[PDB]
């Protein structure tokens, strides 16, 4: 985004820079679960 | 969470080969010509006709 | 469903009419 | 493409008639079987349920035949006892596969090795063992590394 | 506040809110009142400025009626449901395992019209299930809520995707009905519009065209700019109406040539008949709005029509040609651009009203069926209504919804915010919906429109993320089912206190402000830019001048739970998920304790939860007991509530109110009278507040762990109760009726000392694993013992027991004081199950203490495990003999961004240890935007931090260095909120200061009881003989694949083949090392695993030759 | 066992099937619904796939582990252990 969060976690993010940083959030978090999985491919086809 | 068991229940005797029961085998033919045995006790009486297998 | 081979291959045989039937 | 299935039935010794079934062998009933619940409800495998099905046009059949009844009715007894063993062998194999009860495909026999159940894909997947068990760690800093 | 009886909490807030929490189990209670039409529903809409407005259950009545059979010789027309008197209490339909519901009567008009006869009476619909007040149903004794569904709504979807085999931009349009069949147009690369109906094969657009009677002059008229059509005209051999019926009909049925009348009306049938397509009045008023249709009036019609399926083809066929603005003939002018899917101007939520009325709706079809079946064939004019209308159906559909559909979940009844953040939970799932395992990513990410419908943070951290998630605080739900958010109207820079409820799609034609931007005494903006949402989702700068709404307050974005944490902007997203998700899994304390630092939402929250005991009108108290409370009503009438006490929840955690009022006291209309399990003073309390020091210590705080005082089990600050219920039928067999009695086969006479004479353990006795609970007996039959128990039986000479014990005993690691026993007989006519003669249920009550491995955490998302609880001595203390309560690792709060914890540790204690800003020479100048009422303040004093507008990073230093001396007349914490903490152990004071302060600790209900597993020799499963485990006592431990892989890697070969073949499958080796390990012996070689053989005999089962040789 | 040097697969013919078989499946019954044992020549037969109880015939008439290996003359289910109701196969010779 081209509006950086220029507020630290020590000052206080306002609401919106709050609600922005939940987009990468909520992306990591549904993210590594599948994730996971490519990993997980690799090794069962290198141990084959 | 739900139990069940088989249409049988389990025996937990031992004893093996020692104790033999007397028994003797009977021959039988087929009509295509095929032969089978058959053991039976010798308290015998043994069949005339035999379903094969 | 599969059995309409049935049905086509009775399909080619005609109705008897009443006197038919008292002569088969 | 053909020559390599040709070569490979020429090879080997063994005839090709075996892709035809004078007889079909039945399961053992242990791997297929009937359990009463607690209440004494039934369970049952669908398998004893397909071989049913085949015990059942045969018999039809070699009834039919012997009185004699004309070959409409023959052939179409044939074609059944056919399907019902093809249904038997791999289920949804001919297309919209037999349900049974309920709207449920009933598993065949390749069923129980084809899916991620079954004895090539779950065996592999380990077992359930005795004389173990699981729970919660804490840190314990006063333990030697052994 | 409204709330009377609110404890006085100091609020650091310094914006003043305009609107006031609405009720926030509305979402569930109002939905249910549309649903069956109640008084409340119908004046509300009427004062909404709505006309003849009709319930959801009137509607599916009258859209049931006419019942007409073909040849229109006669009718039925149901009407008027009414609703009757509940037949049994909340309390009662519990104890007694009932369904809370009410009797449902209608009308049934019968006109027959070759004699004119009408005839009508009243018909019993059967038992309908009613929402309790606080919003759960009741169903075989169970609690219940119903979930609602956030589901795509029906409508017109136009989407454009640009391909790399020609870099064109393709485009596709989608009408999705609430019922019937679908229908899509395409554009393809090679330049021509195709047509998809029911997901058949694609065709051209042109056959669509002709089949409804269009000709090339009207397609040339109207469609004549766009070469697309054009060329797909011309490469059509469509001629005349006719044909394009001739190509569409065989598609559907391929074995019968097309006749002209079934053909033309096929179309018509499929489609533009309400029979069988409906837009379900929604999907209507989105093709409206979108295409510019009939806007202006409540259109009943929700069938396809042939203009509006044109206006989309034509809507495509701009899109594609590239216009940005389009009108239609006696339509509006309407912007040109695709549509998103994941916008809530397009996602509709299914609220309980709605799901229980489309079940209605199918089993008042399946009468219909039944009825027009069978009412050709029956006495014309002596027939009766009551006679031939079925209720079965419908009654079977209600029951099946509200005991095997996915939504109607059990009731969380873990702790009060658990079940009241259940309620007005949204799930994307279900029927009818999306499913766990597809979707992909884009489905669960978060959107611009969100902000005030969906909370952003609050939602599963499993697999179902982002597929559930929680409703905003402020947030109520469209009459539609649209999410409507409420702002402020602000005119020409200066706000008026005039609120508008917003929905979705009509919020992106404005520009709104934030809440805090700060404004003029008279309403003004007092800065010349203000930071604004613009209609993208982005976020700007704007000139207060172009501003034309404004957030009601800052708390908007968040739900109930994420409202709860303190100092909310310190937490990362991350770790505010966490914190909101552990808040729901505390267990109820015995004594629960209001937080020293806190929310002002703690208050509400509590109270709309349901759990509390609010006075219903002004009164006195007049009488006051642990068992109930009797109120005087200044009107003269008297009002008597019953406290549930030591109820157990669904959860097994205890459920107890106790009262808070005294004899004579005097309380306003909904004041709390007594606290819930989790409450204080009407406060929720979900942990505890206590000492906490920062500091590594010893290492045993290593790795996220805890370390505890013992103080906490002395004085049972963490002590909860837990009650488990334990049931056993009898029932009949073949061989007779199994029995209960106190005497049972071969048990010592002390086993059976605490038993009844009826064979049930006696009420308060102590019971441990392994106890009989129930005594009983089944007949054995056959025996025929072996000769070697002939032997002893002679030996002794005790009889063979005609009967086999079957007693039920306490489960393997249980223990506690009988609480209770509730026993059902036959005999008595009670409603048990067919076969079944007797039920008795035991309730097992125990005290759990706090021990090594219970998991703790805060609001902030930090939680740990106990790893050792030191001795009050061993403590770190303060220089005043304090012992600190619990230690935190340093190293876990810098790195994983939840820094809010260390704020809420200094506030606590700012709070704990009253303070008194020196104004000595005016205010200073930190403190200068401090309310007055916070300058001072006594010890023990609660505060109140909200979310988003609590206290600034510069009010915290002067309040920690404003703090008032302790008992003996000194500063324990200097104002960097350390403090010189001495060692318990070595006696010499630290050589640092260590940062101190009290924080709020949470006890999850991760108990790892259900958790820990051990297993020597248990059950085996029938059919394969692997042990059974996580379901059951002594389950056995997965060995999965890659710990296979390590075994390998360790060139491992014995413990390995062990694993797979001794411990696991061998059936014949398992008993021989048993009994290798019992008389001391080494153990034997493995056999062959049970698996290889039947898989042996399933290969040979299936014609394949497969053996084994050398 | 355990010496196993290879495993082949391969095409099986009638005359396999037909040996590996203890008896065919002539009648499609199961089980009797009152007395809930196995029916004569249905797919749940003692005679065929072996006893149902150890060391146990279906008529009772032999229920002594003496006679391990005694095929019953009354009714030819043979007396073992029942676990071989897991090995024993069938067949159904097909008009
Ligand atoms: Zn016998």
């Amino acid at each position: 985004i081209p509006r950086p969060i220029k507020s630290s976690f020590r000052e206080g993010l306002t609401v919106l820079e709050y609600f922005i940083n939940t987009h990468g959030a909520r992306k990591g978090l549904a993210d590594t679960a599948l994730r996971t999985a490519d990993s997980g491919y690799l090794t069962r086809r290198l141990v084959d | 969470v739900l139990r069940g068991s088989r249409l049988g229940a389990v025996s937990y005797e031992t004893d093996r080969n020692h104790d033999l029961a007397p028994r003797q085998v009977a021959r039988y033919r087929t009509d295509n010509g095929e032969e089978f045995d058959v053991p039976f006790a010798d308290d015998a009486e043994i069949p005339g006709t035999w379903l094969c297998r | 469903d599969s059995v309409r081979a049935y049905l086509k291959q009775i399909g080619k045989v005609a109705l008897l009419n009443a006197e038919e039937e008292v002569e088969l | 493409k053909r020559l390599k299935v040709v070569a490979a039935f020429q090879q080997s010794g063994n005839s090709p008639m075996g892709m035809v079934l004078d007889a079909v062998p039945v399961i053992p009933p242990e791997l297929r079987p009937m359990v009463q619940l607690d209440g004494g409800r039934f369970a049952t495998s669908d398998l004893n349920d397909l071989y049913r099905r085949v015990i059942n046009r045969n018999n039809r059949l070699k009834r039919l035949i012997d009185l004699g009844a004309p070959e409409i009715i023959v052939n179409n007894e044939k074609r059944m006892l056919q399907e019902s063993v093809d249904a038997l062998f791999d289920n949804g194999r001919r297309g919209r596969p037999v349900t049974g009860p309920g709207n449920r495909p009933l598993k065949s026999l390749s069923d129980l090795l084809k899916g991620k159940q079954g004895r090539f894909r779950q065996n592999l997947l380990g077992k359930r063992v005795d004389y173990s068990g699981r729970s919660v760690i804490v840190v314990g800093p006063q333990l030697k590394l052994h | 506040n409204s709330v009377p009886g609110a404890p006085n909490r100091v609020s650091f807030a310094k914006l003043r809110e305009p609107l006031e929490v609405p009720g926030l189990l509305d979402v569930q209670t109002d939905s249910f009142e549309w649903l069956v039409g109640s008084d409340r529903w119908r004046q509300a809409a009427i004062d909404r400025g709505e006309e003849n407005p009709v319930g959801g259950l009137e509607e599916v009545l009258a859209e049931l009626s006419p019942i007409e059979d073909f040849s229109g010789s006669m009718s039925l027309s149901f009407s008027d449901p009414r609703f009757d008197e509940v037949k049994a209490s909340v309390d009662e339909c519990k104890d007694k395992d009932m369904t809370y519901a009410a009797p449902l009567f209608v009308t049934a008009e019968f006109i027959n019209n070759n004699t004119g006869e009408i005839k009508s009476q009243t018909v019993f619909m059967g038992d309908f299930p009613m929402m309790t007040e606080k919003g759960t149903f009741i169903i075989n004794g169970t609690e219940r809520v119903v979930v609602s569904q956030l589901v795509r709504s029906p409508g017109v979807y136009f989407d454009e995707t640009i391909d790399k085999s020609t870099e064109k931009t393709l485009h596709s349009v989608k009408v999705i009905p609430g019922r019937g069949a679908w229908l899509e147009f395409d554009v393809d690369k090679r330049d021509t519009v195709g047509v998809r109906i029911d997901r058949k094969r694609r065709q051209p657009v042109t056959v669509l065209l002709k089949a409804l009677g269009w000709t090339n002059e009207q397609i040339v008229e109207r469609f004549g700019f766009s070469e697309i059509m054009m060329g797909t005209l011309e490469k059509d051999t469509t001629s005349g109406t006719d044909e394009a019926l001739l190509d569409i009909y065989r598609k559907l049925r391929p074995g019968e040539p097309p006749t002209k009348e079934s053909a033309q009306t096929l179309l018509e049938n499929l489609f533009f008949k309400e029979k069988r397509y409906d837009l379900a009045r929604v999907g209507r008023y989105k093709v409206n709005k979108k295409l510019g249709l009939n806007a202006g009036k409540p259109i009943t019609s929700s069938t396809l029509t042939e203009e509006d399926v044109v206006a989309t083809i034509e809507y495509l066929v701009r899109l594609h040609e590239g216009q940005t603005s389009m009108t239609v003939p006696g339509g509006v002018e309407v912007p040109v651009e695709v549509d998103d899917i994941d916008h809530f101007g397009n996602r509709r939520l299914r609220t309980v009203g709605e799901l229980i009325q489309n079940q209605i709706r199918v089993g008042l079809s399946r009468m219909e069926r039944v009825v027009r079946e069978r009412m050709t064939t029956q006495d014309v004019e002596a027939i009766t209504p009551q006679t031939l209308i079925n209720i079965r159906p419908v009654v079977a559909a209600i029951k099946e919804f509200f005991g095997t559909s996915q939504l109607s979940q059990f009731m969380d009844q873990n702790n009060p915010l658990s079940g009241l953040t259940h309620k007005r939970r949204l799930s994307a799932l279900g029927p009818g919906g999306l499913s766990r395992e597809r979707a992909g990513l884009e489905v669960r990410d978060v959107h611009p429109s969100h902000y005030g419908r969906m909370c952003p943070i609050e939602t599963p951290e499993g697999p179902n993320i982002g597929l559930i998630g929680s409703l905003s605080v402020y947030a109520r739900v469209n009459p539609f089912g649209f999410i409507e958010t409420p702002y402020r109207k602000v005119e020409n820079g200066v706000v008026t206190d005039q609120i508008d409820y917003l929905t979705a799609d009509e919020e992106d034609r404005h520009v709104v402000a934030q809440a805090n931007s700060p404004t003029d005494e008279n309403g003004r903006f007092t800065e010349d830019r203000v930071m604004v949402r613009k209609k993208g989702g982005e976020v700007e700068f704007v000139s207060a001048d172009q501003v034309d709404y404004m957030d009601v307050s800052p708390r908007q974005m968040v739900s109930v739970a994420t409202a709860m944490i303190p100092f909310l902007e310190h937490d990362d997203a991350n770790r505010a998920l966490m914190g909101a998700n552990m808040q729901r899994q505390a267990v109820p304390l015995v004594r629960s304790e209001a937080p020293l630092v806190g929310t002002g939402m703690e208050l509400r929250a509590a109270i709309d939860a349901g759990d509390v005991v609010v006075a219903d009108k002004t009164g006195v108290i007049e009488e006051v007991s642990a068992d109930y409370i009797t109120v005087m009503a200044d009107d003269g009438t008297r009002q008597s509530y019953r406290l549930r006490k030591f109820a157990r929840s669904n959860h097994g955690t205890c459920a107890n109110q106790r009262p808070i009022v005294d004899a004579g006291q005097r309380v306003e209309a909904g004041q709390v009278i007594a606290d819930g399990p989790c409450t204080q003073n009407g406060e929720m309390a979900l942990g505890k507040n206590l000492l906490v020091a920062i500091m590594p210590w010893e290492g045993h705080n290593y790795e996220d762990a805890i370390i505890l005082s013992n103080r906490l089990v002395e004085e049972d600050v963490l002590t909860s109760i837990h009650i488990e219920e334990h049931e056993i039928d009898a029932r009949d067999t073949k061989l007779g009726a199994e029995e209960i009695t106190r005497d049972i086969p071969n048990v010592s006479d002390e086993v059976l000392a605490d038993l009844d004479e009826r064979g049930i353990v006696r009420i308060g006795a102590e019971v441990r694993d392994g106890d009989i609970l129930v005594g009983k007996v089944t007949p054995k039959g056959e025996t025929e013992l072996t000769p070697e128990e002939r032997l002893l039986r002679a030996i002794f000479g005790e009889k063979a027991r005609e009967v086999r014990d079957t007693s039920l005993k306490v489960p393997h690691g249980e223990s506690g004081k009988v609480i209770g026993i509730r026993v059902f007989s036959r005999e008595d006519d009670d409603e048990l199950p067919a076969g079944v003669n007797e039920l008795v249920r035991v309730y097992v009550a125990q005290k759990r203490k706090i021990s090594d491995g219970d998991k703790l955490a805060g609001r902030h998302g930090n939680k740990g495990v106990i790893g050792k609880i030191l001795p009050v001595e061993d403590m770190p203390f303060l220089p005043d003999g304090t012992p600190v309560d619990i230690i935190l690792n340093t190293h876990g709060v810098p790195r994983r961004m939840n820094i809010g914890q260390i704020l809420e540790t200094h506030l606590g204690w700012v709070a704990k240890a009253g303070w008194n800003i020196d104004v000595a020479a005016g205010v200073p100048d930190w403190a200068s935007k401090l309310p007055e009422e916070l300058y001072s303040a006594p010890a023990d004093s609660t505060v109140a931090t909200p979310v988003f507008d609590g206290a600034q990073e510069g009010e915290l230093a002067g309040l920690l260095g404003s703090t008032l001396p302790n008992r003996d007349g000194e500063v324990m914490v200097d104002a960097d909120g350390k403090s010189t903490l001495f060692d318990g152990r070595s006696g010499e004071p630290f050589p640092y200061p260590v940062t101190v302060g009290y924080m709020y600790i949470l006890k999850l209900h991760h108990l790892v009881d259900d958790k820990i597993h051990a297993r020597s020799t248990g059950p085996y499963s029938m059919i394969t003989q692997q042990p059974l485990g996580g379901k059951a006592q002594f389950g056995g431990q997965r060995f999965g694949e890659m710990e296979c892989w390590a075994m390998q890697a360790y060139g491992a070969a014995y413990t390995l083949q062990e694993l797979l073949t001794i411990k696991s499958d061998d059936t014949v080796g398992r008993v021989k090392v048993y009994e290798a390990i019992v008389k001391g012996e080494n153990i034997p070689e493995p056999g062959i695993p049970e698996s290889f053989k039947v898989l042996l005999k399933e290969l040979q089962s299936l014609c394949l030759n497969v053996e084994v040789l050398s | 066992v355990n010496f196993f040097d290879e495993l082949r697969i391969g095409l099986a013919t009638a005359d396999d099937i037909r040996n590996w078989s203890y008896g065919e499946v002539k009648k499609p019954e199961t089980i009797n619904y009152r007395t809930l044992k196995p029916e004569k020549d249905g797919l749940f037969c003692e005679k065929i796939f072996g006893p149902t109880r150890d060391w146990e015939c279906y008529c009772g008439k032999y229920k002594r582990v003496r006679f391990k290996g005694i095929i019953c003359e009354r009714c030819g289910v043979e007396v073992t252990r029942a676990k071989v109701r897991r090995e024993r196969m069938g067949h159904i010779e097909l008009a």
